[PDB]
């Protein structure tokens, strides 16, 4: 069972992160039933 | 499939009749452990696998 928790906060600290609390909202539910051992995040290049 | 590759589809948004599946005979074994077989069309589930 694959579950998905997201919270947006917006933020004004110009490098490291924010100290403070905020509680994550779940957001997803997902039925995938497969084994998951390794991640990679997708990123946005820009052309010129 | 074969058992070591056994298949599992998921059930989901739907309403299930369980009736036709006790009242037909043409399952030879039909037993049910965590939940009663004659009380399947009275319960809500999600996330059924088969």
């Amino acid at each position: 069972y694959f579950k998905i928790y997201s919270k947006h906060t917006p933020i004004n600290l110009v490098r490291d992160l924010p100290q403070g609390f905020s509680a994550l909202e779940p957001l997803v539910d997902l039925p995938i039933g497969i084994n998951i051992t390794r991640f990679q995040t997708l990123l946005a290049l820009h052309r010129s | 499939a074969s058992v070591y590759a056994w298949n599992r589809k998921r059930i989901s948004n739907c309403v299930a009749d369980y009736s036709v599946l006790y009242n037909s005979a043409s399952f030879s074994t039909f037993k049910c452990y965590g939940v009663s077989p004659t009380k399947l069309n009275d319960l809500c589930f999600t996330n059924v696998y088969a």
